[PDB]
RNA sequence: UUCAAA
RNA sequence: GGCUAAUCCCCCAUGUGGACCCGCCCCUUGGGGUGUGUCCAAAGGGCUUUGCCCGCUUCCGGAUGGGCCCGCGUCCCAUCAGCUAGUUGGUGGGGUAAUGGCCCACCAAGGCGACGACGGGUAGCCGGUCUGAGAGGAUGGCCGGCCACAGGGGCACUGAGACACGGGCCCCACUCCUACGGGAGGCAGCAGUUAGGAAUCUUCCGCAAUGGGCGCAAGCCUGACGGAGCGACGCCGCUUGGAGGAAGAAGCCCUUCGGGGUGUAAACUCCUGAACCCGGGACGAAACCCCCGACGAGGGGACUGACGGUACCGGGGUAAUAGCGCCGGCCAACUCCGUGCCAGCAGCCGCGGUAAUACGGAGGGCGCGAGCGUUACCCGGAUUCACUGGGCGUAAAGGGCGUGUAGGCGGCCUGGGGCGUCCCAUGUGAAAGACCACGGCUCAACCGUGGGGGAGCGUGGGAUACGCUCAGGCUAGACG
């Protein structure tokens, strides 16, 4: 563009849209549950992911992705929500943080045990 | 019209020594005078005449290369491998005495219009002062 | 509760008394004196002006009008009272009136 | 605490033999000393061309097991040298150098470095006088590193005092075996170092 | 009512003050008319007082009242001493 | 130092007043190329004096009204009508770009 | 038909 | 309803002096001075007692603080283009410390806008902070400066000052006593409670220090403040050992069953002693006061520590917590087993359908270490809004084509001005911060002292090439 132009019409700024608007960017948000269906993936892979429509504190009806390889949720639990895209499975793009509320950790992971929120076996 | 007369000289420069041509004339303005004169001085052009074509005053400007070369392309070396206009109408550049740019850690020009007359970069910044940066050169 | 900052509302309402009181009365003569200036009675005219100069003066002694303000209420009074006399007056009192 | 585990394990991952054990390390047995391949059940496969980051991640990790420090306290002493004057890359050494536990060790009152800290985190040196337990505690030029009155006659520091005479010292050092006093005359310049590193390599690792 | 006192400029155990001209009415550690000396309660230097002597003989010259303890550290430097 | 500014007269339709409007050059701060901005002030003309098209020095005064915060001081040149058309044209202008169009 | 795989 | 004191209120007087009208000078917006006329003062209290002290009154000036006004700079939406009757200006007037449509009466048509008015949305601004090569972007908690508000909405009173957070009145919502007639109340002060939330503290000690109020002083009040307490939330320092030690225990894992790993790792030998115990134990605090002197300089002496019996010092003295992430490529680090497009992983490219360095476990390895990861957000990389520093024939991108309004941009020569531009001098740029050098805590973090810069704007003086403008001339552009 000319400087002239510049000068009238001037540089657009680029504003960043949020991948998880499940508000206040607040690093997490909790949600009490509703449906907690598996769904299939995308192509080209197949499993029965665990997910959950979940009812937020910042008013929204979000879908979570259930990580670890088994959980205890149904009907009403409480848990805690945090992003993170599940690049399959569209639609979700917030994980449930394990360990916290109603969604116990994984069981006898012993490797990153620090995710899924297992406590550290005492080790005899 | 003729939209910006010096950034024009300095093309027809740019443009006659491309081809290589003993010469290249323009259009006689004094500002351009002054601007050759430290062309001159410095090693880019063997010099400037002032003949006068059709009967209109111009300048023929006296260009100089360097010498033939070895293998491929034998095409001399430019002494002028580059003149770039700066303060162009329409965005006019002007710069204090403590703002006036090292070309090229020196081995170039800067050729400068002050109060103190067009001097090259060292030229004023040895007289202390500063001006619309007509252009560069190196 | 109670902060013995009530005798400070105490007093105000005391003190917004007393000077409500000085304002009216140098407001009343002051209109009294421009009555009679306006109606070319030059002798009491004066008298009651000078009368209100003092008033005026006095309610600044303390914390009634203070500076200015009184100096202006007296510029105020003192030329109109002047400048309405113009209809055969001529400061006869003299009062507060360089003559 | 500064890691604090096996050594003579380190010493064989960067192929160059990190005398961090002083004797043993210095005589047949470094463990560099027959078994040079690295640790783990795979040191003696043959090894892939390491990447341009592989390499500054060795030489820098060489240059700081040398003096047994942590990351966070060898970053912040390369921050400081890069903002010092001058180069860089010597400043950094040279103050690595300064560094307490390090002059003792370099002063010999110890044999390696491990030792060296202990030594002062537990009183038994002075700066000019007055204790001193901080290892990382800078000594400025002129500074004398004396080993406290109250130990100068314990069982280690006489067979490793005794152990000196004789054996010089850095061209910035001076002894006094004496009394077990010493004196930092100088900061050692990029010379009167022997370091098996290239630190023009750790400054292109934080450079990154 | 301008004062000289003294503004904690020290730390958790390591107060600094800094004799100062200002009026009353500011908080102990905000903006100040001048600063004219330092004092150090703790002598952890061999210099751990000094104070303009020229501008405070002048400040006082037109009110700067000085606390009690800085008129001490003021006195203790000469401030007063009319020989 | 009171303020003073040079401009011109582009209404005397006020009483004991003046509209003046004062122009000023200057580099972009971005962009470098110098740009023309003006402002226009309400002088006090207390004489009714100056008059439509005249070049005056405004003064920064004691204020006289609200938005009216300057006395004319001198008159430096005279009548050029000229300027005052620069700006009742572009005033004119707005006559358009509004809901259906306008003229050229 | 789908997903791969040289 | 009645009685009463004063530094409470009032009248008269004296008046250095100050206030007002008019006239006249000098100044120049309402500044200063004159000459007639007029107007205005004041408590008293304490004594080491006709002498001092704490006060009082009218002035002038100083110092500090504050009103008001002006130039310039300060977000998004043009799918907000017209906006405006106290509106714009006038003449009187009211109000105030003071200018002003600040409010009122009457008069005049005016004021603002594409250089973005008006409407809508978002937001306390700044010193600075983070980031960045810089330009720039993002921020404004803590500390310091302005501002605004004190349940919501209005008011004025007192007063040097307020339109008052812990003052007053009224209206609305809510809470609590009520004899149901009425009343009382505002933690966005320190703590604390409850609610909302992913989340943010003790209903602590003290007035010793600094600071503020009143007081002649003693002294009193001070959740300002100085300290503790809880929280890996952050920064800095520090320990969980050091030196020996097998051609290399066992157990684990791998194996072409030769052998290889964990491993100098451990066991074990000696060595130093975090913890803990004993004893000593402070800086921060010397003034106010009292005495000598003179209630002054100057000298002398007495009080006074929350932190804290803590820090620190001396002596004694036990070997005395490690985790978390990751290992297909980017990307530093590989193998065995179990799974069989299942279970699951996944920042991007992608892995798993019977041999998986990618899933889960194990051995081993890499990274960092009282932390290590994950999520959210900001800058960078991103010359990916390109001013520095991009593009548009076919990648996204030339308006279908003109005419011409505003605007941007203007050939050769000479003069004047000096707006842009440039130069010198000077004022300012608070403190903190950043940078440099010293110095104090054993280092560091932290803190102290000093110093050097700096954009911007103000003022005085100067330059005139280029741009601008005024005034002439030209013919090479353009038109005839
Ligand atoms: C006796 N109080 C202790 C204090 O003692 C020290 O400072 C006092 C200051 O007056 C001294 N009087 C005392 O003599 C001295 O020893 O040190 C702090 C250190 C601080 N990081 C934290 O640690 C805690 C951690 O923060 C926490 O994470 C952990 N779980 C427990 C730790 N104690 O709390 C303690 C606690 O407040
Ligand atoms: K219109
Ligand atoms: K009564
Ligand atoms: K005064
Ligand atoms: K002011
Ligand atoms: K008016
Ligand atoms: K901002
Ligand atoms: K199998
Ligand atoms: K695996
Ligand atoms: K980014
Ligand atoms: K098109
Ligand atoms: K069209
Ligand atoms: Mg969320
Ligand atoms: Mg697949
Ligand atoms: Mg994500
Ligand atoms: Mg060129
Ligand atoms: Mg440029
Ligand atoms: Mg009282
Ligand atoms: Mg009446
Ligand atoms: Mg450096
Ligand atoms: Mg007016
Ligand atoms: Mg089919
Ligand atoms: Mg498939
Ligand atoms: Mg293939
Ligand atoms: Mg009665
Ligand atoms: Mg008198
Ligand atoms: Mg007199
Ligand atoms: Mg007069
Ligand atoms: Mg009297
Ligand atoms: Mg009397
Ligand atoms: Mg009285
Ligand atoms: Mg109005
Ligand atoms: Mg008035
Ligand atoms: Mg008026
Ligand atoms: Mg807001
Ligand atoms: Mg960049
Ligand atoms: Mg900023
Ligand atoms: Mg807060
Ligand atoms: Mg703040
Ligand atoms: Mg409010
Ligand atoms: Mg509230
Ligand atoms: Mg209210
Ligand atoms: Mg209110
Ligand atoms: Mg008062
Ligand atoms: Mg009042
Ligand atoms: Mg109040
Ligand atoms: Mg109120
Ligand atoms: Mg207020
Ligand atoms: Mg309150
Ligand atoms: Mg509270
Ligand atoms: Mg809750
Ligand atoms: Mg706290
Ligand atoms: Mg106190
Ligand atoms: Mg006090
Ligand atoms: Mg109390
Ligand atoms: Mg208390
Ligand atoms: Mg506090
Ligand atoms: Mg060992
Ligand atoms: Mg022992
Ligand atoms: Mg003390
Ligand atoms: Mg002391
Ligand atoms: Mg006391
Ligand atoms: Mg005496
Ligand atoms: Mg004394
Ligand atoms: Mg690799
Ligand atoms: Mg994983
Ligand atoms: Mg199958
Ligand atoms: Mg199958
Ligand atoms: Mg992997
Ligand atoms: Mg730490
Ligand atoms: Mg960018
Ligand atoms: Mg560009
Ligand atoms: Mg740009
Ligand atoms: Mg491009
Ligand atoms: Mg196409
Ligand atoms: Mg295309
Ligand atoms: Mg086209
Ligand atoms: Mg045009
Ligand atoms: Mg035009
Ligand atoms: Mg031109
Ligand atoms: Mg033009
Ligand atoms: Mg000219
Ligand atoms: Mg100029
Ligand atoms: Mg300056
Ligand atoms: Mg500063
Ligand atoms: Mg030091
Ligand atoms: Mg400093
Ligand atoms: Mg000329
Ligand atoms: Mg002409
Ligand atoms: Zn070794």
């Amino acid at each position: 563009p000319t400087i002239n132009q510049l000068v009238r019409k001037g540089r657009e700024k680029v504003r960043k849209k949020s991948k998880v608007p499940a508000l206040k960017g607040a690093p997490f948000r909790r949600g009490v549950c509703t449906v907690v269906r598996t769904v299939t993936p995308k192509k080209p892979n197949s499993a029965l992911r665990k997910v959950a429509k979940v009812r937020l504190t910042s008013g929204y009806e979000v879908t979570a992705y259930i990580p670890g390889e088994g959980h205890n949720l149904q009907e009403h639990s409480v848990v805690l929500i945090r992003g993170g895209r599940v690049k399959d499975l569209p639609g979700v793009r917030y994980h449930i943080v394990r360990g916290v509320y109603d969604a116990a950790g994984v069981k006898d992971r012993k490797k990153s045990r620090s995710k899924y929120g297992t406590k550290k076996p005492k080790e005899a | 019209m003729l939209t910006d007369p010096i950034a024009d000289m300095l093309t027809r420069i740019r443009n006659a020594t491309r081809v290589y041509k003993e010469s290249t004339d323009v259009p006689a303005s004094r500002f351009k005078e002054e601007i050759l004169r430290i062309l001159a001085r410095e090693g880019f052009i063997k010099g400037y005449e002032r003949v006068d074509v059709d009967g209109k005053p111009y300048l023929r400007v006296y260009l100089k290369y360097g010498p033939r070369r070895q293998g491929p392309d034998p095409r001399p070396e430019q002494v002028i491998h580059h003149i770039r206009r700066i303060s162009k109408p329409g965005r006019r550049v002007y710069v204090g005495v403590k703002e006036i740019p090292r070309v090229r850690r020196g081995l170039g020009i800067a050729i400068l219009s002050t109060s103190k007359g067009v001097l090259t970069d060292r030229e004023a910044r040895k007289l202390g002062v500063g001006g619309e940066l007509i252009c560069e050169v190196w | 509760r109670n902060l013995s900052a009530l005798k400070r509302h105490r007093q105000s309402l005391k003190r917004r008394l007393r000077n409500k009181a000085k304002k009216s009365a140098i407001k009343t003569l002051s209109k009294k004196a421009v009555q009679l200036a306006q109606e070319g009675k030059a002798e009491e005219a004066l008298k009651i002006m000078r009368k209100a100069e003092s008033l005026i003066d006095k309610a600044a002694k303390g914390s009634t009008l203070h500076k200015n303000a009184a100096a202006r209420r007296k510029s105020r009074l003192m030329r109109k009272v002047r400048q309405l006399l113009e209809a055969a007056g001529a400061p006869l009192i003299g009062g507060g009136l360089s003559a | 605490g500064r890691y604090i585990g096996p050594v003579c394990r380190l010493c064989r991952r960067e192929g160059v033999k990190l005398y961090l054990k002083g004797e043993r390390c210095y005589s047949p047995k470094c463990a560099m000393e027959r078994r040079p391949y690295p640790p783990g059940q795979h040191g003696q496969k043959r090894a892939r061309r390491p990447s341009d980051y592989a390499v500054r991640l060795r030489e820098k990790q060489k240059l700081r097991r040398i003096y047994g420090i942590s990351e966070r306290q060898f970053r912040n002493l390369f921050e400081e040298a890069s903002k010092k004057k001058g180069v860089t890359g010597s400043v950094f050494l040279g103050l690595l150098e300064s560094r307490l536990d390090n002059v003792v060790y370099r002063l010999g009152f110890a044999v390696s470095r491990r030792q060296a800290r202990q030594l002062v985190r537990h009183g038994h040196i002075t700066v000019n006088g007055r204790r001193v337990d901080l290892p990382s505690y800078r000594v400025r030029p002129g500074d004398e590193i004396a080993v406290a009155e109250k130990s100068r006659n314990l069982e280690l520091i006489r067979q490793n005092l005794e152990a000196m005479k004789g054996r010089k010292v850095g061209p910035w050092l001076s002894l006094d075996v004496e009394g077990m006093k010493g004196k930092f005359l100088r900061l050692p310049d990029r010379e009167d170092l022997a370091l098996p590193v290239n630190e023009q390599l750790v400054i292109e690792f934080y450079s990154r | 009512m301008v004062k000289i006192r003294l503004a904690r400029f020290g730390s958790k155990h390591n107060p600094h003050y800094r004799i100062v001209v200002t009026d009353a009415r500011r908080k102990r550690d905000g903006k100040y008319i001048e600063k004219i000396g330092y004092y150090d309660p703790r002598k952890t230097t061999p210099d751990w007082l000094k104070v303009d002597v020229e501008r405070a003989r002048y400040w006082l010259s037109v009110g700067a009242q000085p606390t009690d303890t800085a008129r001490r550290l003021l006195r203790q430097a000469g401030v007063f001493r009319q020989e | 130092p009171k303020k003073v500014l040079t401009g011109v007269v582009v209404s005397d339709k006020m009483q004991k007043t003046v509209t003046v409007l004062v122009e000023r050059q200057f580099p972009h701060p971005l962009y470098g190329k110098v740009i023309k901005r003006s402002k226009k002030y309400l002088a006090h003309d207390p004489e009714e004096k100056y008059k439509l098209g005249d070049v005056v020095e405004i003064i920064e005064s004691r204020p006289i009204s609200k938005r009216k915060r300057f006395r004319v001081l001198r008159l430096v040149e005279s009548g050029r009508m000229d300027l005052v058309e620069k700006y009742l044209i572009r005033r004119q202008n707005y006559q358009s770009l509004s809901k259906r169009g306008g003229k050229a």
